[PDB]
Formats: structure tokens, sequence, C-alpha cells
């Protein structure tokens, strides 16, 4: 029974861990995307900014 | 011939004494082997548990 306890725990325990690291790796996927947005947003501000007549 | 029935009084307790403490031997011996057959039950019972769980696992 102990050991039943032990292998239950651990399949329990186990996917767990799992299922917390999936939730991790997704919203990180997430803050790279906004992240990326962010740093096209700054590549077209220099482009605005290379335009003389709107820059000025 | 007082000594000749005491001899054989005495002889036939001698006689009751070897038989009971040959019964009492045999008893011991028994219980000894009723210890070990009892044992071996359990290890059958430990291979077979043991034997479920890693499957299992």
């Amino acid at each position: 029974e102990k050991k039943e306890k032990q292998i239950e725990q651990q399949k329990k325990i186990q996917m767990s861990n799992l299922m917390n690291q999936a939730r991790l790796k997704v919203l990180r996927a997430r803050d790279d995307l906004i992240t990326d947005l962010l740093n096209e947003a700054k590549q077209r501000l220099s482009k605005v900014v290379k335009d003389t007549t709107r820059y000025q | 011939s007082q000594s000749q029935g005491i001899q054989q009084l005495l002889q036939a307790e001698k006689r009751a004494a070897e038989k009971v403490a040959d019964a009492r031997k045999r008893k011991a011996r028994r219980l000894k082997q009723a210890k070990e057959e009892a044992q071996m039950e359990v290890e059958q019972y430990r291979r077979e548990r043991e034997q479920e769980f890693q499957s299992k696992q």
C-alpha cells in the first residue's frame, strides 16, 4: 500500500509538474509575441524618424 | 518381592517419561516446521504483490 501511495502520488504529482510547466511554456511564448510586436514598433518609429517632414 | 514390584513400576515410569519427552520433541519440531511453512507462504505473498507493484510502476 505504501508503495502504491508513492507511485500514485508521483503519477498525480508528476503530471501536475508537467501541466504547470506547460502553462509556463505557453505564457513565455505569449510574452515573446508581445516583445516581437514592440521591437517591430521600435523599427517602425525609426522609419518615421527618418522622414524629416514628419520627424520635425 | 517388594523390590521386583517397584522395579517393574519404575521401568514403566521410565517408559512413560520417554514417551512424553518424545511427544514434546515432536511438538517442538512440528512448530518449527509450521513457522517455516508460514514464512514460505508469506514470501509467496510478498513475491506476488511485489510483481504487481513493479508491473504497475
